[PDB]
C-alpha cells in the first residue's frame, strides 16, 4: 500500500522531432490514455511538472550549451551552423519548433519527483516523458539534449548518500555512466547489446575510473534475448548489488527498445518480462524514480508503460484493452499483452554464467 | 569513456547532519491536479464520472479535476460544470478541408502546412487514422 | 599410427607423385612418342597411341581394351562416328589435359565426349552450350540435351525457348517438335508478352489429325506469369531532393523502358532486389540499422526487422535459393572494418549471425551463383591503422556455410561493380576495364572499352538482362541518358536510348 | 594470371582440367595392380618376376628410361634381370613408383638409400637420405660417412661428420677410423671438435698407425685443428620454496649420458619469458606495469648499456631465438587490456634494435615456440571465444623468417592448453598435461605419439622438454622431497629412464631453455 506519484503535462504530445524521425512525443499521451481509461490514473496523485530553468540545467551542463539551446530556432539556423557543429545538434538531434519546452519539461517532470521523494512525502514517483540518457555534458547524443537522470539524481544525491540506477534499455546509459564515472556516490548498472552497436561503449572492462573504480557494471548483451534469460540475469545482479552497494534511493529508466517487435531494438521481450524488472526492484523497499527511456514501436511502448504503472501501484488489469482516444492504433487483436518473435537467443547459457562470474568477481572488490 | 573535470559531474558534499534537515521547505515543484481520497465510494465516482460525460461533454480527465477543485465533493460538483463549459480546439470543417489540402500539398512538413494555415499554431497542427 | 615412428618405421606419401607421373606421361607421349601399343586410325589417319592412358582417362576405352573383340584385337581400332580434327582435340585432352573450345566444333565435342565417357569435357561443353544458347538453335539444343540426358542444358534451353515463344511460332522447326518437349515448354510458365495461347493453336492447327485430343492437356498446363525482369535505379532527380526508386523492364529485344518511381523520403546506405521486390537498408548515420520493402504494385515502403548491427558499406546479397538476404563485411561507425555475416529470413521477418569472414573489408561487391557469395575487391585493412584497396576474393558457401579465400587476386583493386551473366560475374571498375570472371575454371577476361569517356573518372555500374550487360555512368551530364548494351559474344557496345527520367545522380543499380 | 584479351567464353577459350593428374594416377594404380593389364615388360630379380610398364617406369625415373629406349637388342629383350637389388627392395620400390606411398624402415633403409641414388628416385632419395640422417649414432657415423662421400650428399654428410666430431674420443681408438682417409679426417678435423674429445691424441695414434706415408700430412692437421667451445647448454631458471630471488642454472651434458651443473646465477627480478640465442641467455622482465625490461647485466656480462626494452608491453609473450638471422622474435602475447595481441617483432643482436613485423593471423598467448630451419612454430596457447574471455588453442602458426608470412595449418594438434615444445633432429617434440608425447613432422605433417610413464599423474605437475644430443631430458615442474624428479627418454626404443645425480635444488621449475 505505498504511495505512486504520477507527473505529465499534456503539451508534451504536440512537439514534432520532424519526418521520418523514430523518436515520437506521441507515446506519452496514448499511456496517459490507455492509463486513463484502465482506473490507474484515479489511483495515484497527479503532477502538472514545472518548467525548468536554465540555472537548474547548469547545475550540470555548461552554460553555453544551455544557452545556445535556449537560443537555436528553426527560423534562424543559419547564423549558429558552427554551434550546432559543436554542439552535436541538427542531424539526428535536430531543429524543431519547442525543443527547449520539451526539454524544460522532461527535466522538471524528473527533478520534481526526486524533489518529492528526498521530502519523504512518496514511496515511487513515475515520469514517462524523462529518461533521457544519451545527452552530453556539452553535446548532445542519441536523439536527447538534456540529461535529467543526471540532474534528477543530483537532486537525490542531497539526501542520500548512495544511489543506484539501473538501465534496461537495449542501449548503453552512456550520458549517466560518463557523469558518475570517477564517483562512489552513485553506482550505474546498465544491461545493453554490445558489439557494432550505438552508443559503441559499454564494455566489460569498463569498471570505473579513479576514486569510483568498480561502481560501473556493465552487462554486455547479444541479439534475440528472452524473457527467461534475462529473468535469470537480473535477479542475481542486482541482489547481488543490493548486498554490496547497499543504496538508500534508486533510479530505474524503464527504456521500451527492448521489447519484442521494436523498430530500433533487436531483443526478445515482452511486457510481463519487461516489467519483472520493475518487481523484482520493488522487493527492496527502497525509493523508486521510475523514468522512461527508449522505444520507437508506440503500441508497444504504450503498453509496456501501462503495465508497469500498474505493476508499480500494486494493481491487476485485464488484457482487454479499454475504449481510449487511440483504440486504433491497438488493432486488431486489442490486448495488452505482445508475443515474442521467432528469433535465435544468441545468449548461450556459458556464456551468460561467464559474464555472471566476471560480474560478481568484480563486485567482490567493493570497499 | 572520456574521463576529465569537463565531462564528468560535480557531484555535492556529503552532509549527514544537513540530510533530514531541509526536507519541510524551499520549493516543492509541480501543480496537483488529482489526489485519491479513501472516503470517495466507487460508485459514487463512476456515477459522478457518468454523469460529467453525458451531461456536458467532459471526459474523465476534466471531471476528475472538477472533483479535486471542490474538495472532493460530487454534491458541489454537479452543480458547478455548466457554470464553464470547457470548449474545445474550435476545428472548423473549412480549417480541416485546409489542412487536408495543405498536407497532400506537402504531407508531414507542419512549418509548410502553417504558410497557408497561420491562424493555427504548430502544436495545434501536431495535435491535429483516416 | 600408435607403433609409427620416425626413427624405427614410418609410413612416407610423396605429395608430388600424381603430378611427377602426369608430367613424365605427357612429356614422354608427347614430344618422343615411345612405347605407342595400339594404333587408332580415323578418316585415314593413323594414331600411335597408349592403351594404359586411354583406359585410365574413358571407360568406353578400358572396355573396348580389355573386353577385346575382332575389331579392336586384331591390329588396329577404326572409328567412323568421330572426325580426324575433333579426335586430335580429344588426343590432346586425355594426354595433356588442356583442350582449347571453340564455339564452331562444340556440338560435335560434347557428343564425342558423351559417347566415349570424358565426363568432365562432356560437362564443360554442356557449360558452353548453355552459355551461347540463344533463339536460332533454342529447339535444337534442347533435343540435344533431351537425346544426350542432360538437365542443365534442358532447362537452359527451355528458358530460352519460354522467353522467345512469340518468334518461335513462324518456325517449322518449332511445328515439328513433339508433344512431350511443348509440355516442358510450357508448364515452367511463358510470360504473357509472347503469346502462348497462339502458339499453342498454331501448333495444334499444323496437323490437326491427331493433335486435336491433346488440346486439353496443354490448356490446363498453360502458366502466365507476370514481369519477371526488372532492374532497379535509386537516384536522385533534379526536382525531388529526396531520393527516387525507377523500376526498368526489359522486352525480348534488349530494351529497357521506365515501369514506374516511388521517391524515397529517408537517407539510404545499401540496397538490394531479392525477386521481384526492393530492399533498402538507411535511416540516419549513427544508427542506418533500419530496413524498408517496396513493391511496384504497392507504391509503398513496409518496414521489416531492424538490422542486429549498424555499419556502413555493407554488401547485400540476395540468395533465392534459401530465401534470404546476406549482409556481409561493412565498416563501423568508429572507422573498424568488420567482418560479421549477417542474413534475413524473407519469410520468418528474423535476423540470424552466421559465420564470420576470413578478412574484413568493406566497400565490396557481392554476387550470388548457385548460392555461393563472392565478394570482390573493396577496401582493406592496411597495417598502419590504415585502410587499403582490396583485389582478393572471397568466398561464402551458403548451404554449408563456410567462408574462403582465394589463392589469385583479381586484375583490379579498390572499388568496382559487379552482375551475375549467365554462369560468369562480370566487373567494372574505375578505369575503362571490364572483366569477365569465371569462378569454376579460376580464370579472367578482360573486354576492352573504348577510351572516349576515359577523359572524366567516375563510376560505371552495370546490368544483366536476358542475354546482354547494361552499364551506366554514374555522373550523367545534363539531358543525356547515357546507357550502353554490351553484347559480351563480339564485345561491341551499342548506345540505347528510351530512358526520359532524369536522375542527376545514380546512387544504385540492382541487378 | 592476368585477363586474357584473345579468349573469351563466348566465342573461344582454353579449357584445363584440374583433375586430370589425380585421376591419371587413380586410374593408372587400378589397371596396373588391382587387375595387371597391358603389361608389356618383365624385370626377373632373385628369380621373381615382375610384370611391369615400361611408360610407368619411365615417366618416374631416367635409369629405367635410358634402360627401355636403347633402341638396340638390348631394348626389345623379353626378360631384364637385375643384380644390385634385393626383391624385397624391388617390391618395395614398385610400390613407391605404382602407388606413391611406401613404409620405410631402418633394417632396409641404407640398400634402400643406395637403390633410389642409382635408379634415379629423386624424392625417395631425399626422405631416405633424411631418415639416415636422423638415426645417425655412434656405431655407424663413419660407416654413413662414408655412404654419403660416394653418393655426393652434403646434408648426410655434415649430419655423420658432426655425430663423428661431437664423439671423436670413442672412435679414436676405434679399428675403422684407423684406415680413415686423409681427406675424410681433414673434414673431421676441421670442423671444430670440442676440447674434452683430445684431437691431437686421435691424429697422433693416426699417425703412429702407419708413420711411413702419413708423415708428410701431419703439420696439416695440426695447422687445420681449430676447436671450440662448450654449447651444447640447458638453462633452466627457477624459484625456490624458500627464497624469492630466481636462480638460473646452466648445465653442460656430454657424450657419455651424464648431465651436470656448470653454474649457477642469481637473478632479483620476477621473470615474464627468457630464451637462449646462441651460448648466453636473454632474459626479458620488468615490474608492473611496465614489464619490457630486458636484461643485459648480470655477473657474465659486466655491462650496462641498456639492451632495448621491446617497445610494446605485453605478458605471456614468445621468445624465439633464429641464430640464422641473429634475431629474437617475440611472437603474440596478451596486453595489460586483457586482450590478445599478434604482434610480432624481433631483435638483430648486432644492431640493438627491435624492429616491427607482419602479424599473425590469429592471437594466442602462451604458445610453445620452436625454430625449424627459420621457420617458427607456435603451438597451443589460449585463444579468445565468447569475446571477453580466452580458450585453449590447439592450433600451430608458421612464421618463415625469410619471406616475412604467416599460416595456419590446416590441421590441429592432438591436444589443447600449455604446452612446451623442443626441437630434435629436424622434429619437434611437443609435451602437456596428460602425460602424453608427441613428435612432430612438419615436411610430412603428421604427428607420431609416445605415452610418457603415468605412474605419477594425479599430481598437477607439468612437464618441461629439452633435448640433447640423441636423448631428451624431460623436467617435471613440482618437485618432491629429495626427488629430483628427471626422466630420459631415447625415441628410438621409446624407453624412459632415470637420471639420478643432478642435484637441482629448484623446487619449482619456471623456465626450460635449450
Ligand atoms: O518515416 P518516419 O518519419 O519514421 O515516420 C512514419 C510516419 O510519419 P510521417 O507520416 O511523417 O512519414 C509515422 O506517422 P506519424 O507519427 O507522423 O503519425 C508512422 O509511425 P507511427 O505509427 O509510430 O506514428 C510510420 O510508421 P507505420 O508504418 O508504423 O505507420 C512512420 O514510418 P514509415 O516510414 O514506415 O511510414
Amino acid at each position: 500500500k505505498k504511495k505512486v506519484c504520477y507527473y505529465y503535462d499534456g503539451d508534451i504530445g504536440n512537439y514534432y522531432y520532424g519526418q521520418g524521425h523514430p523518436m515520437k512525443p506521441h507515446r506519452i499521451r496514448m499511456t496517459h490514455n490507455l492509463l486513463l481509461n484502465y482506473g490507474l490514473y484515479r489511483k495515484m496523485e497527479i503532477y502538472r511538472p514545472h518548467k525548468a530553468t536554465a540555472e537548474e540545467m547548469t547545475k550540470y551542463h555548461s552554460d553555453e550549451y544551455i544557452k545556445f539551446l535556449r537560443s537555436i530556432r528553426p527560423d534562424n539556423m543559419s547564423e549558429y551552423s558552427k554551434q550546432m557543429q559543436r554542439f552535436n545538434v541538427g542531424e539526428d538531434c535536430p531543429v524543431f519548433d519547442g525543443l527547449f519546452e520539451f526539454c524544460q519539461l522532461s527535466t522538471g517532470g524528473s527533478v520534481a519527483g526526486a524533489v518529492k521523494l528526498n521530502r519523504q512525502q512518496t514511496d515511487m514517483a513515475v515520469n514517462w516523458a524523462g529518461g533521457l540518457h544519451h545527452a552530453k555534458k556539452s553535446e548532445a547524443s542519441g536523439f536527447c539534449y538534456v540529461n535529467d537522470i543526471v540532474l534528477a539524481i543530483l537532486e537525490l544525491l542531497k539526501y542520500h548518500q548512495r544511489v543506484l540506477y539501473i538501465d534496461i534499455d537495449i542501449h548503453h546509459g552512456d550520458g549517466v555512466e560518463e557523469a558518475f564515472y570517477t564517483t562512489d556516490r552513485v553506482m550505474t548498472v546498465s544491461f545493453h547489446k554490445y558489439g557494432e552497436y550505438f552508443p559503441g561503449t559499454g564494455d566489460l572492462r569498463d569498471i570505473g575510473a579513479g576514486k569510483g573504480k568498480y561502481y560501473a557494471v556493465n552487462f554486455p548483451m547479444r541479439d534475440g534475448i528472452d524473457d527467461e534469460s534475462y529473468g535469470q540475469i537480473f535477479k542475481p545482479i542486482i541482489s547481488k548489488v543490493m548486498e554490496m552497494y547497499q543504496p538508500s534511493a534508486v533510479v530505474l529508466q524503464c527504456g521500451a527498445d527492448s521489447l519484442s517487435g521494436d523498430r530500433l531494438g533487436c531483443f526478445n521481450l515482452t511486457v510481463k518480462g519487461h516489467a519483472k524488472c520493475v518487481e523484482v526492484v520493488k522487493t527492496f523497499n527502497l525509493p523508486l524514480l521510475m523514468l522512461g527511456g527508449g522505444g520507437y514501436t508506440i503500441r508497444n511502448v504504450a503498453r509496456c508503460w501501462t503495465y508497469e504503472t500498474a505493476v508499480a501501484l500494486d494493481c491487476e488489469i485485464p488484457n482487454e484493452l479499454p475504449y481510449n482516444d487511440y483504440f486504433e492504433y491497438f488493432g486488431p487483436d486489442f490486448k495488452l499483452h505482445i508475443s515474442p518473435s521467432n528469433m535465435t537467443n544468441q545468449n548461450t547459457p556459458e556464456y551468460m554464467e561467464k559474464i555472471k562470474q566476471r560480474l560478481f568477481e568484480n563486485l567482490r572488490m567493493l570497499p | 569513456m572520456r574521463v576529465g573535470p569537463q565531462y564528468q559531474a560535480v557531484v555535492p558534499d556529503f552532509d549527514p547532519a544537513k540530510l533530514a534537515r531541509r526536507s519541510q521547505e524551499r520549493d516543492n515543484l509541480g501543480m496537483l491536479v488529482w489526489s485519491p481520497n479513501q472516503n470517495l465510494s466507487e460508485a459514487k465516482l463512476d456515477e459522478y464520472i457518468a454523469i460529467a460525460k453525458e451531461k456536458h461533454g467532459y471526459n474523465m480527465e476534466q471531471a476528475l479535476g472538477m472533483l479535486f477543485w471542490h474538495k472532493h465533493n460530487i454534491e458541489k460538483s454537479l452543480a458547478d460544470l455548466p457554470n464553464f463549459t470547457p470548449f474545445p480546439d474550435e476545428w472548423t470543417v473549412e480549417d480541416k478541408v485546409l489542412f487536408e489540402q495543405a498536407f497532400s500539398f506537402h504531407g508531414k512538413t507542419f512549418h509548410r502546412i502553417q504558410q497557408m494555415l497561420p491562424d493555427k499554431s504548430i502544436a495545434s497542427l501536431v495535435k491535429f487514422k483516416t | 599410427s600408435m607403433d609409427e615412428n620416425y626413427f624405427v618405421n614410418y609410413t612416407f606419401k610423396d605429395r608430388s607423385h600424381s603430378g611427377r607421373v602426369a608430367q613424365g606421361i605427357m612429356k614422354l607421349c608427347l614430344e618422343e612418342e615411345l612405347f605407342a601399343d595400339v594404333t587408332i586410325s580415323v578418316e585415314g589417319r593413323e594414331f600411335q597411341l597408349h592403351r594404359l592412358v586411354l583406359s585410365a582417362q574413358s571407360c568406353f576405352f578400358r572396355s573396348m581394351f580389355t573386353s577385346n573383340l575382332k575389331e579392336a584385337h586384331n591390329r588396329v581400332i577404326v572409328l567412323q562416328d568421330v572426325s580426324e580434327s575433333v579426335f586430335q582435340l580429344l588426343v590432346d585432352y586425355i594426354y595433356h589435359g588442356t583442350v582449347k573450345l571453340r564455339a564452331e566444333e562444340l556440338q560435335e565435342i560434347y557428343e564425342v565426349s558423351d559417347m566415349y565417357q570424358l565426363t568432365s569435357l562432356f560437362e564443360e561443353c554442356s557449360r558452353f552450350l548453355a552459355r551461347t544458347v540463344q533463339v536460332g538453335n533454342c529447339l535444337q539444343v534442347m533435343w540435344l540435351a533431351d537425346r544426350h540426358s542432360d538437365p542443365e542444358l534442358y532447362t537452359a534451353a527451355k528458358h530460352c525457348a519460354k522467353t522467345h515463344l512469340a518468334q518461335l511460332q513462324n518456325t517449322e522447326e518449332f511445328l515439328h517438335l513433339p508433344h512431350r518437349l511443348l509440355t516442358d515448354i510450357i508448364s515452367d510458365g511463358v510470360p504473357c508478352s509472347q503469346n502462348p495461347t497462339e502458339a499453342i493453336e498454331a501448333w495444334i492447327n499444323f496437323n490437326k489429325e491427331e493433335r486435336e485430343a491433346f488440346a486439353e492437356s496443354l490448356r490446363t498446363s498453360l502458366k502466365e506469369i507476370g514481369e519477371n525482369v526488372h532492374i532497379y535505379l535509386i537516384g536522385k532527380e533534379s526536382s525531388r531532393t529526396h531520393s527516387l526508386a525507377v523500376s526498368l523492364h526489359c522486352a525480348e529485344d534488349d530494351s529497357i523502358s521506365v515501369s514506374g518511381q516511388n521517391s524515397l523520403c529517408h537517407q539510404i546506405t545499401a540496397a538490394c532486389k531479392h525477386g521481384g521486390d526492393l530492399y533498402v537498408v538507411g535511416g540516419s548515420i549513427p544508427r542506418p540499422r533500419r530496413m524498408w520493402k517496396c513493391n511496384n504494385a504497392t507504391v509503398d515502403w513496409e518496414w521489416c526487422a531492424p538490422l542486429p548491427r549498424d555499419r556502413l558499406q555493407h554488401t547485400l546479397v540476395s540468395v533465392p535459393g534459401k530465401d534470404a538476404i546476406y549482409s556481409l563485411g561493412g565498416k563501423t561507425l568508429q572507422d573498424t572494418l568488420s567482418n560479421a555475416v549477417i542474413y534475413y529470413r524473407v519469410g520468418d521477418n528474423v535476423w540470424t549471425e552466421t559465420t564470420q569472414l576470413e578478412v574484413a573489408v568493406s566497400g565490396a561487391a557481392g554476387a550470388n551463383l548457385n548460392g555461393i557469395i563472392y565478394l570482390l575487391g573493396g577496401e582493406e585493412n592496411d597495417l598502419d591503422f590504415f585502410t587499403k584497396p582490396s583485389r582478393l576474393i572471397q568466398c561464402f558457401d551458403t548451404e554449408t556455410d563456410k567462408c574462403h579465400v582465394k589463392p589469385y587476386v583479381l586484375p583490379f583493386a579498390g572499388r568496382m561493380h559487379a552482375a551475375v551473366h549467365k554462369d560468369l560475374v562480370f566487373i567494372v571498375a574505375e578505369g575503362d576495364s571490364l572483366v569477365c570472371y569465371n569462378p569454376l575454371l579460376d580464370s579472367f577476361t578482360r573486354l576492352c572499352l573504348p577510351e572516349a569517356w576515359s577523359s572524366a573518372p567516375s563510376l560505371w555500374k552495370i546490368a544483366s538482362c536476358n542475354g546482354s550487360i547494361y552499364v551506366f555512368r554514374d555522373r550523367y551530364k545534363k539531358g543525356d541518358a547515357n546507357t550502353y548494351k554490351l553484347d559480351p559474344a563480339t564485345s561491341a557496345v551499342t548506345v540505347t536510348r528510351g530512358i526520359k527520367v532524369l536522375l542527376t545522380n545514380l546512387q544504385f543499380v540492382l541487378a
